[PDB]
Order: C-alpha cells, then sequence, then structure tokens
C-alpha cells in the first residue's frame, strides 16, 4: 500500500481518417482542433520503470452548450497502452445529439496512488448525422360574425 | 379456458365458434374486473388509475 | 346506545305485556306500570327485552372476495 | 399532515445510542417513536386492514428477513396507503432492500458496491477514497425539499443508486461529482459501471402520485453521530477545512419534508359562477362570462395559512385545453374571469399545480 505518481508517457491524439498524429505532454492543453478519432494512452510509474493499471480510466466528453457529460471507460491493450476511439457512426444512442465542441477531459483515479488528474487535453468536433415548469398560455380564437 | 360448456368437449370450448381457445391463461395488466354475469353474456371490467409508485405497468 | 334502540317490551311471566311510557326525568328513560301493585316484600318477574340495531360494525372494512367478516 | 405514531426498525438496538441527535431532533416534533428490532417476530405493520404506524423508518442494512408481517409487497401498501417512508443502506443492502427500491423505480447497486471519488475525499476516510464530500453545488436546488439556509460539504459514506428514467416522479435530492462511479472497492473494471457518472444520486426521493412521500437515502452512516459533529476537510492540497460539517441542517430538512411538515398544499372550497350572480346554473350558455375562485392553503407548522400562489394556471378543457389563464389572487381565493370558448359541449375546470417539492393539486 505505497502510493506514488501517476504519470503519462504520451497523450497522442490521432484523428480518424474515414492518418495525422500529434502528441502532447500532460501538463498542456492540446492546441488545434479535431473532427471525427482515437487517442492513445501510456500509463507509467514513476521513480521506477512500472506501467500499472489504475482503478478508474475513463474519458469524459463534456458538452458546455448542452451541460451533458457522457464518461467512455478506457480498455487496455494487449501492447498496456490505452485507447480510445469514437466512430462517429456507431454509438447512435450513446451520442444521441450532435455538438460543434465537445471538451474532452481525462479522469484517471486510483485507490493507491496520489494524482487524481482531471486535466482536459482538447477539443473535440462530432457531426454524426419540464412538465414542472408552468406551460405557455392558449387564448381561444373567437369567431367573427359575419 | 377452465368452464366446460358442453358435456364432451375440451375444458375452455366456445360454443359459437367451435374452437377451442388459444390463450389459455392470461392476466389483464390494466383491466380489473368488476362483474361477470351468470351466463357469462355480459361482462364488465374497470380501467386502472394510474400506478401510484409510478411504474410503467398500470 | 340510547340513540339506536329499536322496539322495546316488557312482560311479566306467564300470558301478559304492559305498556312502557317515555318520558324524560339523562337517557330517556322508560317508566313501566305494573299490572299488579307490589307491597314491601313481594316479587315481581319483569323479562325485560330490548333490541338494538346498527350496533354491529365489521372491523375489517374491506373484506375480499372470500374473507368472513 | 401525517400521524406523529412512527416505527423504527433496527439492524441492533445498539444503533440509537450511536444515532442518538437525529433521534432527538426527530423526537422534537411530538413523533411517537417505537424501535423494533430488524428480526423482531412481533413486527405488524398492518392489523386488520388498518394501519398502526402512520410513518415508517428503516436504518437496518443487511437483513433478509423484515418478519412476521413486513413484507416488500406490505411496505408497497403501506406507501400506496398515505405512509412516508425513510430507508438507509451502507455497504449491505441486501435482497429485500434492493426490492423495495426497485418497486419504487431507484436502482440499488450490488450488495458490496460503494460509491468512489479520488479527487474529493476528506482526511477521515482512513482507507478506500470512499468518504464522498458531497458538495452544495450540486444539490436540489429547492426551498422545501432541501431547505433554505446555506450548507457547507455534506459526508456521504454509502452506496449509490441510479434513478430510472421511466419514472417522472423520482426526483434527485443529491448527485455524486462527476468522478464517482460506485463500483467495487478493490476490483477491476471490464464493463460498465453502475451510474457511472453524475448520476449516482445518493439521496434519491420519490413523490407518489396520491402523495405518499419517500426518501430513498443513500448512507445510513450519512445519520451517524459522528457525521453530524465532525469537522471535514477535502484531501485535494489546500482546500478549505469547515469547523461545522453542515450535515445536521440537511438532516433536519429531509426528515420534516418526507413527515408532510415542511410542504403539503390543501385544496379548499371551488365556486364558479356567471359574473353577477352567487349560485352555480347548470349548463352555463356559449360565450357568457364565467368566473372561478379557489382557496388553496399551506400549512406551515399546522397553522394552514393562505398560499401565495404566484403561479397557478387554470385550464378550461374539453379533450385538450381550451383556455389557460393565471388565477388572480384577491382576498385569499384565487379567482379569474373569462367569457366562455365558442366550441359547446362538456368542459373541466382543471386547476393542476405541480411543482418541485410542494404536493399535486
Ligand atoms: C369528433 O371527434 C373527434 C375526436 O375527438 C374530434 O376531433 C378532435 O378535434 C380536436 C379539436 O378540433 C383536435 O385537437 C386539435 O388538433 C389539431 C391538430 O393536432 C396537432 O397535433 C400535434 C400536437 O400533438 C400533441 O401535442 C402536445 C404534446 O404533448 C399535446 O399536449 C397535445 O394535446 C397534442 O396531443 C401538433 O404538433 C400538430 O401540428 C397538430 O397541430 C391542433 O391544431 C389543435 O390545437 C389547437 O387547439 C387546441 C385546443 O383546441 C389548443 O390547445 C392548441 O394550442 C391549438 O390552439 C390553436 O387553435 C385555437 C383555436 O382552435 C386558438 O385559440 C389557439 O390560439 C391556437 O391558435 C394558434 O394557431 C392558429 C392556427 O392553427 C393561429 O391562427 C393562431 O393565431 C394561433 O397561432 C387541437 O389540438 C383533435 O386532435 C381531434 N381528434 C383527433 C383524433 O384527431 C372532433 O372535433 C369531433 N367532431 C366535432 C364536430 O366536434
Amino acid at each position: 500500500k505505497i502510493s506514488t505518481e501517476v504519470g503519462i508517457t504520451n497523450v497522442d491524439l490521432s484523428t480518424v481518417d474515414k492518418p495525422k498524429t500529434t502528441r502532447v505532454t500532460y501538463p498542456a492543453k492540446a492546441k488545434g482542433t479535431f473532427i471525427a478519432f482515437a487517442l492513445f494512452f501510456q500509463l507509467v510509474d514513476v521513480n521506477t520503470g512500472a506501467e500499472l493499471t489504475p482503478h478508474q480510466t475513463f474519458v469524459r466528453l463534456h458538452n458546455q452548450k448542452t451541460g451533458q457529460e457522457v464518461v467512455f471507460v478506457a480498455e487496455p491493450d494487449n501492447k498496456n497502452v490505452y485507447k480510445f476511439e469514437l466512430d462517429t457512426s456507431e454509438r447512435k444512442i450513446e451520442f444521441d445529439s450532435a455538438s460543434g465542441t465537445y471538451t474532452l477531459y481525462l479522469i484517471i483515479g486510483d485507490a493507491t496512488l496520489k494524482n487524481p488528474i482531471l486535466w482536459n487535453v482538447a477539443d473535440v468536433v462530432i457531426k454524426f448525422p419540464n412538465l414542472f415548469t408552468p406551460k405557455q398560455e392558449i387564448q381561444h380564437l373567437f369567431r367573427e360574425p359575419e | 379456458g377452465q368452464v366446460y360448456t358442453e358435456a364432451k368437449r375440451p375444458p375452455g370450448f366456445d360454443r359459437v365458434r367451435n374452437a377451442e381457445i388459444g390463450n389459455k391463461d392470461f392476466e389483464l395488466d390494466v383491466l380489473e374486473e368488476a362483474y361477470t354475469t351468470e351466463h357469462w353474456l355480459v361482462r364488465i371490467y374497470k380501467v386502472k388509475d394510474l400506478d401510484n409508485r409510478g411504474l410503467s405497468r398500470t | 346506545l340510547e340513540a339506536r334502540l329499536a322496539h322495546l317490551g316488557v312482560q311479566v311471566k306467564g300470558e301478559d305485556e304492559e305498556e312502557n311510557n317515555l318520558e324524560v326525568r339523562s337517557g330517556r328513560f322508560f317508566t313501566v306500570k305494573l299490572p299488579v301493585a307490589l307491597d314491601p316484600g313481594a316479587k315481581i318477574s319483569v323479562i325485560v327485552e330490548t333490541v338494538y340495531t346498527h350496533v354491529l360494525h365489521p372491523y375489517p372494512t374491506q373484506i375480499t372476495q372470500s374473507e368472513k367478516q | 399532515a401525517s400521524g406523529p405514531r412512527t416505527l423504527v426498525l433496527l439492524d441492533n438496538l445498539n444503533v440509537r445510542e450511536t444515532h442518538s441527535l437525529f433521534f432527538r431532533s426527530l423526537k422534537d416534533r411530538g413523533f411517537e417513536l417505537t424501535f423494533k428490532t430488524a428480526d423482531d417476530p412481533s413486527l405488524s405493520l398492518i392489523k386488520y386492514g388498518e394501519f398502526l404506524y402512520d410513518n415508517l423508518i428503516i436504518f437496518s442494512p443487511s437483513v433478509e428477513d423484515f418478519g412476521g408481517n413486513i413484507n416488500v409487497e406490505t411496505i408497497s401498501a403501506f406507501i400506496d396507503g398515505g405512509g412516508s417512508v425513510l430507508v438507509a443502506a451502507s455497504s449491505d443492502i441486501g435482497d429485500p432492500l434492493r426490492e423495495l427500491g426497485s418497486e419504487c423505480g431507484i436502482e440499488f447497486d450490488e450488495e458490496k458496491t460503494a460509491v468512489i471519488d479520488h479527487h474529493n475525499y476528506d482526511i477521515s476516510d482512513l482507507g478506500q477514497h470512499t468518504l464522498i464530500v458531497a458538495d452544495t453545488e450540486n444539490l436540489l436546488k429547492a426551498p422545501t425539499i432541501v431547505g433554505k439556509s446555506s450548507l457547507n460539504p455534506i459526508l456521504f459514506r454509502g452506496v449509490g443508486m441510479v434513478a430510472d428514467p421511466d419514472n417522472p416522479l423520482v426526483l434527485d435530492i443529491l448527485t455524486g461529482s462527476s468522478t464517482s462511479y460506485s463500483f467495487f472497492p478493490d476490483k477491476p473494471i471490464t464493463q460498465y459501471p453502475h451510474a457511472v457518472g453524475k448520476n449516482t444520486l445518493l439521496i434519491a426521493g420519490l413523490q407518489a402520485r396520491n402523495n405518499a412521500r419517500v426518501i430513498f437515502s443513500g448512507s445510513l452512516d450519512f445519520f451517524s453521530d459522528s457525521f453530524f459533529n465532525s469537522a471535514v476537510q477535502k484531501a485535494a492540497p489546500g482546500s478549505q477545512r469547515y469547523s461545522q460539517t453542515g450535515n445536521y441542517e440537511l438532516a433536519v430538512a429531509l426528515s420534516r419534508w418526507v413527515f408532510k411538515e415542511e410542504g403539503v398544499l390543501r385544496v379548499g372550497p371551488v365556486s364558479h359562477h356567471r359574473v353577477g350572480e352567487t349560485a352555480p346554473p347548470n349548463a352555463y350558455t356559449v360565450t357568457d362570462l364565467v368566473e372561478y375562485s379557489i382557496v388553496i392553503q399551506q400549512l406551515s407548522n399546522g397553522k394552514w395559512v393562505p398560499f401565495d400562489g404566484d403561479d397557478i394556471q387554470l385550464e378550461f378543457v374539453r379533450i385538450d385545453p381550451f383556455v389557460r389563464t393565471f388565477l388572480k389572487k384577491k382576498g385569499g381565493k384565487y379567482s379569474v374571469q373569462f367569457k366562455l370558448p365558442d366550441v359547446y359541449g362538456v368542459f373541466q375546470f382543471k386547476v393542476d399545480y405541480n411543482r418541485l417539492g410542494y404536493t399535486h393539486l
């Protein structure tokens, strides 16, 4: 039960080609705009070469205009490198409404680490395609005498 | 599909159409029974109210 | 049970009936005139009979189709 | 309102001592409290078709046999008879509690799953980062359900839940921070977690169609005497350290709301007539001015004072509203005058006042 920094090797943002790639360090809000998209991860402990799977490896998409937030889990690959991919044609239920700009937050939490990161990497562009409040007033339209 | 309408027929027989019933046993989701005359000639049900706890059914 | 009384009739052992006048002197006491006056030390079998109505209430108000009220 | 007599279940009788402050406050309002062991045989909510205890409180996680007459079906009948039920759960939910939650539309998580946070867990957790510090930012933002004062961060140590998107009634009195996922403490995640995002309510509450408030509270630990009197400071470096948790005010407010004390609206006599008359005439003629007046009361500490009633909407409807106007307050009555619509037939005055944190009308 010894806690060490989570660390990051290379946040590689690679736009999907319906394939140019860009790379950014951990404290660097990626410059540019990406329109769809799969990004590359590389988590590694510090003070000792050790990639350590953290209990929480999410990817949050935030819609600033509408306020909706969708969270995507990340799966480790055979190369010990997480990969997040957005089809732009699948997940119609997941993404009902298309928003021009989406915040792409990164969340990495673990029981035995001491550096919970929430820094957003860059912006994403996706182009896949109540009762309690008082209701609007209705006024009858009277007929006209001849 | 339980009443024996005829002397020698399958239980749940229909005299008018001379055929056995298909959906032998089922439970009405919304229509609780209210009255059924002695000869089953006129059946009166009663639409249930909206569910209290707001469940999908009833 | 004063506001629930049905017919209330008095009797005397044997074939006889008595008149019970209704008066107020409070639970609307009934005055009964004995057929024969009785001196001290006498005994008179008065078979008072009354009937109360609407005094039985079902404690389970809403029984299902198959229950005992 | 409802009867003072309340029956409270306990996993062990030693809970009353640990839960002393809240129970005392709950007894300030004249409530009669009867504590029964969760497994007591002589546990009878209903007897001879008449409910004994008007309100029910449950503080017993780790239960699977409620007792003689207490069943999920019986509790459902209770809530259908106007009872108010309060529940709790701390990592030991049990199948009966999950069934009762499912009936009302709240999907309790797995037995061993506790809501977790890494960005916001206070220094007092001493172990897995599960001592969620729910901030006041994310809240219901209502005046009746969560009070009207200002609160400090509320400590929560329990199992999260997720509201069903079919229920319109279910209202989320709280929501977990964007980082709370509510999964197994120590196990890898290979599938989508339960309420991974802002959907982990943790204080979800119901409001039945017949006005039977129910408040499925996330954690029993939330009502603990230690939580009421403890200090809060998020483990994030350099966060503020409030001296008082601010949990007591929220607990008292939710207790008052669930027992028909803080918000209740009763509809008084209604009256409608031609302008210039005194009695409701049969069969109003077409294009005839009509005046409607309805009194409404608010139950402020039992006074039954007149409701403020800013926005109450009258609807003149046949199958769909022909007219929809705003009642005007005048001498305690909500009165409006409007010409009847040209179309003839049967119609319905239908004053409907459904607002968040209030009674239905
Ligand atoms: C025999 O039996 C039959 C069975 O009942 C009877 O048929 C019924 O007749 C009624 C009325 O005649 C019909 O209702 C009307 O439907 C019209 C078309 O349907 C709309 O459907 C969509 C809406 O669907 C739902 O929407 C919400 C969602 O929750 C829901 O609340 C709502 O109830 C509805 O179910 C919509 O998107 C479509 O575009 C269609 O429009 C519809 O236009 C009518 O709406 C009118 O009228 C109602 C009440 O009459 C008002 O509440 C509406 O707001 C709207 O009001 C407008 O007209 C009024 C005069 O009639 C004005 O006073 C209002 O100001 C408003 O006027 C605006 O619009 C005008 C132009 O339209 C402008 O000139 C104005 O300036 C304003 O801008 C109404 O809902 C039933 O649908 C129909 N039944 C069936 C099965 O079809 C039949 O009447 C019987 N026979 C006889 C002789 O009576």
